[PDB]
């Protein structure tokens, strides 16, 4: 959800900020719900190692947005080649963070 | 209890070496740091009897908290933040960034 | 038999037991010396 | 020794009934209470209970149980306390009460 924000329109402002936004307060608040069942440990499990990814992702998405709206208005050109590099280069870093952590923590 | 000082005497046994077992205890959240055996004479309104004090002292970790309740709250901060990298001109934007930190 | 030996020790011992009486009841305190072996610390509930 | 002090118990206790108050026929029981809180306990306020954790001590006048031997008191054990008569005070709002027997009945007797 974070990663179709890319694809909206570079002109809606508003939409782009409130789905940064969102996925922030969903992703914060699904942290501590899922924090919310384990034990109080003094280590970082796997699935937190999962979340704090997930985390980055998300907010790389947003800072990346707000890159191209601080770009935008100024050279247009920068700002289009990061968006359709963006588009891509997230998919595949994610695909490949989901088939190195399952693999690691499957085989064990 | 029922026996004063005068009719009973506590006294660890060997004086260090009486409590065993507390450097293998492995706490979740604390970690034991320190303890300590006590030889005492409390005095009651019926007379003043022995006591024997063992005190621990547990220091509590860290990291759970720093996971759980810092970083969120570090993290929310940091979001609204970017309130002022947009232009002020969007109304709806800034607006929305300001009000769900607030009420997160 | 070393068994029935025992028992007649023991029977021997506990017969005219006062227990309301604490050892040397008219006399010194008695001294008694503990041991402690923690086997866990379960939880601590603020 | 200990045979003149379990020949001394052994006389107070022959001859004594513990469903009779001391006193019973010319006399009114006088028991003198005090009450000594160790930690008064968390005031819970969605049960509109409180805990509090007392030394609650008790003081009467036995005449039947008179002695004279060496010692002037008889700081005996918890279980003589259950051979004489001991009044029966309860808690009139007590809820659950609890009386602890670690690691033997916190009671005591002179
Ligand atoms: C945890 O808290 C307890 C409670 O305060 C601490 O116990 C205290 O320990 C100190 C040092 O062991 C005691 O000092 C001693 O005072 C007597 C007084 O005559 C003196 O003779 C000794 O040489 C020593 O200076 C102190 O009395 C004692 N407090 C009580 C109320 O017993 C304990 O040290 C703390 N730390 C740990 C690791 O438990
Ligand atoms: C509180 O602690 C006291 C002492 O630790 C407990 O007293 C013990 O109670 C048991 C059973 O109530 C007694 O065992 C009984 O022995 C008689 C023989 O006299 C036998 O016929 C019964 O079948 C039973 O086995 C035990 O002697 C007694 N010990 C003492 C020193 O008084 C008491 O039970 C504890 N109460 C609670 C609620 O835990």
């Amino acid at each position: 959800l974070s990663q179709v924000s890319f694809w909206l329109n570079r002109e809606s402002v508003p939409a782009r900020t409130v789905f940064g936004v969102t996925t922030v307060l969903t992703m914060t608040t699904l942290s501590i719900s899922a924090r919310n069942s384990l034990p109080k440990v003094a280590y970082a499990t796997a699935m937190d190692w999962f979340i704090a990814v997930c985390y980055a992702f998300v907010f790389s998405a947003l800072i990346e947005f707000a890159t191209v709206n601080y770009f935008t208005k100024s050279q247009p050109a920068r700002a289009a080649k990061i968006d359709r590099l963006s588009r891509i280069a997230f998919p595949l870093l994610f695909g490949i963070f989901n088939l190195v952590y399952w693999a690691t923590y499957l085989n064990r | 209890y029922g026996y004063t000082t005068d009719d009973i005497e506590f006294y660890w046994r060997g004086d260090d070496n009486a409590v065993t077992g507390v450097t293998k205890i492995e706490l979740p959240q604390f970690s034991i740091v320190d303890y300590k055996l006590i030889t005492k004479k409390v005095v009651f309104s019926t007379g003043s009897y022995p006591r024997l004090s063992l005190s621990f002292k547990l220091k509590r970790n860290i990291g759970y908290f720093i996971l759980q309740t810092y970083m969120p709250s570090i993290l929310i901060t940091i979001l609204s933040w970017v309130s002022f990298w947009i232009n002020y001109d969007a109304s709806a934007a800034r607006v929305a960034l300001g009000i769900t930190t607030v009420l997160t | 038999s070393n068994m029935s030996l025992v028992k007649e020790t023991v029977d021997r011992l506990l017969k005219g037991y006062d227990i309301r009486l604490r050892p040397d009841f008219g006399g010194p305190p008695v001294a008694v010396g503990m041991n402690i072996d923690i086997a866990s610390i379960d939880m601590v509930s603020e | 020794n200990t045979t003149v002090f379990t020949r001394i118990l052994d006389r107070l206790l022959d001859g004594y009934d513990n469903r009779l108050r001391p006193g019973l026929g010319e006399r009114v029981t006088e028991v003198k209470t005090d009450i000594f809180v160790t930690s008064f306990g968390p005031v819970s306020d969605h049960d509109m209970e409180y805990t509090i954790d007392v030394f609650f001590r008790q003081s009467w006048k036995d005449e039947r149980l008179k002695f004279k031997g060496p010692m002037t008191v008889l700081r005996l054990n918890n279980l003589m306390a259950s051979k004489i008569w001991t009044p029966d005070t309860f808690f009139h709002n007590g809820k659950k009460s609890v009386a602890h027997n670690m690691t033997m009945p916190n009671k005591l007797l002179r």
